Parts: structure tokens; sequence; C-alpha cells
């Protein structure tokens, strides 16, 4: 979860 | 058991459709001949730039170099595209978003690029390659030709890709495959794998009554599709050589931070 964009993308 | 393993294929084929606009039946067609403009060189590239309008951005960067550079830069734009598409795809599996979210990035950091080889196999002959959504047509021998060390950064993606095909998957297969890829509990830094395990159990049997179902004379093919994930693996670490060698030996050349999140830290 430093993979901050990807964390969003999958954050809904 | 056998009912809910079909239903669980159907729902992923579904979701497969959604998530990826161009499908192997689609361009399988498009290559068989069943119009697209055709980049063999440079020049033909340019007057290409305008087959999708263009890969912009396109920023105000990439805009510029020599050949390899400028397919290099283009080649982002598409696979962060992707990475959008499978992320996409993943939250459908069912059981996904159930995961710890750190568990859940791990898996679509090391899976991504296995999908993105396994998904552009679809897009490929021994001959070249489709591109902006099969309106482009771009030539393995151009892909070569490429020089610094930007040759062979396809060469061996086509190489898999022949192999690949030759199994003759369709979409509906590719749709488990793919699920079960993203769902590896091998993962390095997993949190805890035995529900990731779980759900790849049930891919796999899904994916082993679908292979029964559809392709009933292919001995074995179960089998040899899970080979196929070994030469994936190796097309990846080679992938990622290859990207530490450009991150020093060529020009400062920007990269999207989504790709800086998923390569930094990874082999
Ligand atoms: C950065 C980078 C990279 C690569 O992994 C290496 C080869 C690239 C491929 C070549 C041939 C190619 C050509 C283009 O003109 C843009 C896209 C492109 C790629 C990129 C790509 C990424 C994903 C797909 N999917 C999911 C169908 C298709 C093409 C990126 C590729 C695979």
């Amino acid at each position: 979860e430093r993979h901050k964009i990807l964390h969003r993308l999958l954050q809904e | 058991e056998s009912a809910d393993l079909r239903a669980l294929a159907k729902h992923l084929y579904d979701s497969y459709i959604k998530s990826f606009p161009l499908t192997k039946a689609k361009a399988r067609a498009i290559l068989t001949g069943k119009s697209p403009f055709v980049i063999y060189d440079m020049n033909s590239l340019m007057m290409g730039e305008d087959k999708i309008k263009f890969k912009h951005i396109t920023p105000l960067q990439e805009q510029s170099k020599e050949v390899a550079i400028r397919i290099f830069q283009g080649c982002q734009f598409r696979s962060v595209e992707a990475v959008q598409e499978i992320t996409e795809y993943a939250k459908s599996i069912p059981g996904f978003v159930n995961l710890d979210l750190n568990d859940q990035v791990t898996l679509l950091k090391y899976g991504v690029h296995e999908i993105i080889y396994t998904m552009l196999a679809s897009l490929m002959n021994k001959d070249g390659v489709l591109i902006s959504e099969g309106q482009g047509f771009m030539t393995r021998e151009f892909l070569k030709s490429l020089r610094k060390p930007f040759g062979d950064f396809m060469e061996p993606k086509f190489e898999f890709a022949v192999k690949f095909n030759a199994l003759e998957l369709d979409d509906s297969d590719l749709a488990i495959f793919i699920a079960v890829i993203i769902l590896s509990g091998d993962r390095p830094g997993l949190l805890n794998v035995k529900p990731i395990e779980d759900i790849q159990d049930n891919l796999l049997q899904a994916l082993e009554l679908q292979l029964k179902l559809n392709h009933p004379e292919s001995s074995q093919l179960f089998a040899k599709l899970l080979q196929k994930m070994t030469d994936l693996r190796q097309i990846v670490t080679e992938h990622v050589q290859l990207l530490q060698v450009i991150k020093k030996t060529e020009t400062d050349m920007s990269l999207h931070p989504l790709l800086q999140e998923i390569y930094k830290d990874l082999y």
C-alpha cells in the first residue's frame, strides 16, 4: 500500500 | 459442484468481455482477414500516428525521439490501460475484493505482466501484432530491428505467443486461466495465503472442467496450460531485466507513476 495509485484502483 | 464451476466460468467470461473490449475471437477474425494500418518502419509509424487519432498522451514527452524510443514510450500508454482493465477484472473474481487490501495489491503487482503477455498472444500471429484496438498491425520484423536494447523486448513474447496460440485457447478458456494467475498464492510478501489458495483451488477446478468440455480431444490440455505458467514467468523476469538496463544506459526517459509503483521492488 505504498502502491497508492493501485490502492485507489482497487479502492472502488 | 459441476453446475457451480460452470456458473463461475460463465461469470468470469462475462466480466472478461466487459473488461477487455478487444477479444481473441474479435482479433483472430481481423488477422485471418475474416483493413488495419500497417506499421513496418518509422514513416508508417507516424503516418499511423492517426490510426486511432494517436497514442496521446503523447504528453509533451515521448512525442520525440528515434524509433525505438517512440515505440518504447507508446507501449507504456497501452500497458497503463491494460493494468486498469486487469484491476477491474480482478475486482470481479469472487472473493478477491474480500481479501486484505495489501494482498490485493501484491497479487496485482506480481500478476499483471503475466496477464499482459497472456492477453497479448491473442493479438499476435507469427508475423506481427495488432494495436490500436485492431486498427493497426505492427510487424514482428520491425519490432526486432529496433536496436539498442529495445530489440528483443518483444521477440521473446512473439516466441511465447506462437507456442501458446498452438494450444488454441478461446476467450472462455482464457477467462479462467487469467483468474487462476491472479490468484497465485506464492507471491512474495503475501500476508495470509490460505484464502487466496482456497479461491485458486476453485478457479483450477473450473478451468479443468472448462478444458474438458470445450476441448475434448486435446489430451492433457490442463497440464500443458499450467506448464505455460513457467514460460510466462521467464518472459516476465526477462522483461524486468530489460527494464533495469533502460533505467540506466538509456537516457532519462519518463515513466508513468503507475508503472513505477509496480516495477519498484519486484522481480
Ligand atoms: C512498457 C512495455 C511493454 C511490453 O510489455 C513489451 C512489449 C509491449 C507491446 C509491444 C507492441 C505494442 C505496441 C504498441 O504500439 C503499443 C502497445 C504494445 C505493447 C504494450 C502492450 C501492453 C498490453 C497489451 N495488452 C494487454 C493486449 C498489448 C500491448 C506493452 C508491451 C506488452
